[PDB]
């Protein structure tokens, strides 16, 4: 009912022809996010017993630190790290490196992929508006009709 | 600027800066240093301003010919070539 | 001059032309040409080995331009050549007058292209075959 | 009417199992090119009628034909798949 | 041109600072342009502006970096030998501060960069902090307040690297 | 295996174009994030000994706050300064500057060049996206050959 | 060989053909031809 | 040539020369690192 409008209309026109940008933009952030996961995960709970906890945690932090939510804090805890500074006096060495590849995945994702999203959408809006338009009128008809 | 900046980094420009004052105290109070340059020869002057006034004539020449071959020009001298045509033929009218 | 090579003298008179038109650009100052085949590193064969009289007085023969030429495109540019044909007992083959052309105007073209000569280039491109 | 049906066979054609081929190619193509220009021709006579009386145009827009089982011309353009046709101010007009 | 002078301009970064590293090693095995032969080497490469704005940037990086392990790591009670050496540094910078102010353009040429606004900065803000610690060097507050003003200094560093 | 696609291996194609224009805003990035690091690390812990745990300080925190996890309820509990407000009451008055240093770094990292990385990625896009289609299209070939 | 050869001669008889139905061209041929159009009707005017 | 037969064109792009040490003309194209040619829509067919 927001399609009566000269105004959402269009722009819920606009919002299906990007959802293809950001189905884009999915299939390459899963490249980064299944492979830190499986890397991250593996780095802090070693010699354990695969279960549902294990992809769990293959896939829970991993797509919630893109929106800049960090669980260095909780990430710290897992690691058992006693140190004043967080990843250091840690019983096992390889997990220290576990802020490392978040390093080079957060820019993977927020700074390369978020920035080219934004591009994508930029493109994708200046292409597609005046046919979003052209699609709204046929659309009052069908509504009308 | 680094044209004129001495080669020896910050550390150890201090030993620069102290020899460029020796300079300076040599050359003002004892005027012992004698300085060399080089003049350059009438004859390559006048070489390099013959190539830049045959450059300007050419670019100028090239400048006009250019502006000639735009589509309002030609479009202009076109129109001016068919108004004294007109001229000529109401003559040639008058002739008959 | 004869020349002791079977396969320099079994060359046509307007090969030799052709390599009059390269040994005139090439007497001009500041010439590309002559610092290409300097810097080629050839023999008179165009071979890639590195007497004197022969090598600087025929320096500009079509067969070690090719070869030049040949290293410059890829790695397996390898023209054929057949100067056979230009014998006057082929003349009674149909198709020979459009090889003859085709032949002499590609060798053409290649040096049009060394010149860098569009104009030339074009128009013996156009003549010739195996245009794209 | 024409018009639309001619951009809607040419359109339909064109992606047909009988035009593909490695012949027919330059021959889609132009039928593509032919439709946008018959829903082109369609818009303008359209514009030209509302241009003279919208509320004629208007008329013209809600007759029944009977060469489409008796109903009206935005059916016919909306079933030919004429973006062009709905999105013109006149079309408009009458579905507002 | 004027900026390689008498080299090659097909030289790269890494060759010209691999040849600034190894003088006596990679500069015989290099075409551009026997004490007849190395002595003019050395002079040409040695006199060209990219050689003299790589010897800076070297300079200043190096100066970054020991300026900033010097604020990281703890002041001693007296004077320590990185603060001597940082001194001389400083006083250096200084002096060349002052060589390019009296042969340019004149002071309003000069207060235009925003480099050279950037280097007084610089300056003040390292002698303001080394005095404030050589005022009392035992005294504890006098290095806290001195590594506060240094803070700054570090920054602004960093910042003229920039150029 | 994603460049078989219409929509994937052109956008491969752009990533891979503007991984410059990432490594150019880690350059302008790491002047701040080393300036920020050695000055905020040396107010934090004055009359400390270097070692490992100082550079370490000096890399954790400053990059990751310019993805918006601050740590600022840390960077109190570091500054030990016990105040109801967070930076007052401190036993030095040198590290109560701490939270105005990074005032400054967020707004040189997170306003000014973040936005400055949009820009570029913008412009970028813009320039490069037919050699991408052009690209993808010799890269078709290079596959299937 | 032949198919190409053909193809070729049609490529640059319609290249030149496109080329001349540019504005540019005709502007230019139109000046000429008006040109030599003004040379014709001295000899007119000479006749005269 | 595209415009003209394309199945004929194919055969021709698949055609293998002697000048280049029998193989055909879009690998030339490639090591002529020739963009515009294997962009265009005719090379791209007959690579799909
Ligand atoms: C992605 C590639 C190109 C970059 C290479 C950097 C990697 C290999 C480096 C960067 C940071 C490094 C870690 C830094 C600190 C430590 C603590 C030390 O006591 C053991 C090694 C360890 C755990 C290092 C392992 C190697 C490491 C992860
Ligand atoms: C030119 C710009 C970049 C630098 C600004 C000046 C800096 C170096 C000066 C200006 C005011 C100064 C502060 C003034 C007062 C105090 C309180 C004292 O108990 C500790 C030092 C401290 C906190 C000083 C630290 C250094 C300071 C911040
Ligand atoms: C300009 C930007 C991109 C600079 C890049 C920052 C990099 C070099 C920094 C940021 C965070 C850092 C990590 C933070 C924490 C730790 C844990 C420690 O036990 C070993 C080193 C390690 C793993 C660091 C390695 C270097 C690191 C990855
Ligand atoms: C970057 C330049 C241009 C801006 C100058 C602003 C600086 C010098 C100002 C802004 C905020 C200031 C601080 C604000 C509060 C206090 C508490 C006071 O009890 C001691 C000084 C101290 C610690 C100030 C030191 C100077 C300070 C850091
Ligand atoms: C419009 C925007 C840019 C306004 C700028 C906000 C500035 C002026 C504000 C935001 C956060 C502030 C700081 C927050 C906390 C402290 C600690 C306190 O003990 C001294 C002042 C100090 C250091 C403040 C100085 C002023 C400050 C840096
Ligand atoms: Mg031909
Ligand atoms: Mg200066
Ligand atoms: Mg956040």
């Amino acid at each position: 009912y927001y399609a009566l409008s000269k105004n959402l209309g269009p722009k819920l026109i606009m919002m299906m022809e990007m959802m293809k940008d950001v189905s884009t933009f999915v299939f390459l952030l899963l490249i980064f996010l299944i492979g830190y996961g499986v890397a991250a995960q593996s780095l802090l709970s070693p010699d354990e017993d695969f279960s549902s906890r294990t992809f769990i945690g293959v896939l829970f932090r991993p797509y919630f630190q893109i929106y800049g939510e960090l669980f260095l804090d909780d990430l710290n805890s897992e690691a058992n790290c006693l140190g004043d500074t967080p990843f250091t006096e840690c019983s096992r060495e390889t997990v220290r490196m576990v802020p490392f590849f978040l390093a080079v995945y957060i820019l993977g994702s927020n700074v390369l992929l978020v920035n080219l999203l934004i591009a994508m959408f930029n493109d994708t809006y200046m292409k597609v508006q005046e046919a979003a338009e052209d699609l709204w009128r046929k659309q009052n008809y069908e509504l009308c009709a | 600027e680094y044209k004129d900046r001495p080669f020896l980094p910050a550390p150890f420009i201090l030993l620069a800066h102290v020899h460029m004052l020796f300079m300076r105290l040599l050359r003002l109070c004892g005027v012992h240093t004698q300085e060399h340059e080089k003049i350059q020869d009438d004859e390559t002057k006048r070489k390099i301003t013959t190539f830049e006034e045959l450059n300007t004539d050419k670019f100028l020449r090239r400048w006009e010919r250019e502006r000639q071959e735009m589509l309002e020009a030609r479009v202009k001298m076109t129109n001016d070539n068919v108004v004294q045509a007109m001229g000529m033929m109401d003559q040639l009218l008058e002739h008959m | 001059a004869k020349t002791n090579i079977t396969a320099l003298d079994e060359l046509p008179s307007f090969a030799l032309a052709i390599e009059e038109l390269y040994k005139r650009e090439a007497k001009k100052p500041h010439s590309h040409v002559q610092r290409l085949v300097s810097l080629s590193n050839t023999d008179v064969l165009g071979r890639h080995y590195r007497g004197r009289d022969l090598a600087n007085t025929r320096a500009y023969n079509v067969l070690r331009m090719d070869q030049i030429f040949a290293r410059l495109v890829s790695k397996d540019f390898s023209v054929n050549r057949d100067f056979t044909i230009y014998d006057s007992k082929y003349d009674k083959v149909p198709g020979i007058q459009f090889r003859r052309t085709a032949q002499a105007s590609h060798m053409l073209f290649l040096w049009a292209i060394c010149l860098d000569r569009f104009r030339m280039a074009r128009h013996f491109w156009l003549i010739g075959d195996q245009s794209i | 009417i024409n018009a639309l049906v001619a951009s809607r066979i040419l359109e339909r054609l064109s992606t047909h199992r009988a035009l593909q081929g490695p012949h027919l190619a330059e021959e889609r193509a132009k039928m593509q090119h032919n439709a946008k220009k018959f829903e082109e021709l369609a818009v303008g006579v359209l514009g030209e009628c509302h241009g003279s009386d919208s509320h004629m145009a208007s008329e013209m827009l809600h007759s029944k034909n009977d060469m489409f089982n008796k109903k009206n011309a935005i059916n016919i353009a909306y079933d030919a798949k004429s973006l062009a046709f709905l999105s013109h101010p006149a079309t408009q007009s009458v579905i507002n | 041109a004027d900026w390689y002078g008498h080299l090659k301009s097909v030289t790269s970064f890494w060759a010209v600072l691999f040849a600034f590293f190894f003088p006596f090693f990679v500069l015989p095995f290099i075409n551009f342009s026997g004490a007849h032969r190395l002595r003019r080497k050395f002079a040409k490469f040695y006199s060209a502006p990219y050689t003299r704005f790589i010897s800076d940037l070297l300079s200043h990086f190096v100066l970054c970096v020991v300026t900033s392990y010097f604020v990281l790591d703890k002041l001693e009670d007296t004077i320590s030998a990185i603060e001597w050496i940082l001194l001389v540094w400083f006083v250096a910078l200084l002096l060349e501060e002052l060589r390019q102010m009296i042969f340019c353009d004149g002071i309003a040429e000069y207060i235009s960069d925003t480099w050279n606004r950037l280097d007084l900065i610089m300056i003040t803000l390292f002698f303001v902090g080394f005095f404030t610690h050589a005022s009392d060097p035992s005294n504890q507050d006098s290095k806290v307040v001195s590594k506060g003003i240094h803070a700054f200094l570090v920054v602004v560093l960093w910042l003229r690297f920039m150029r």
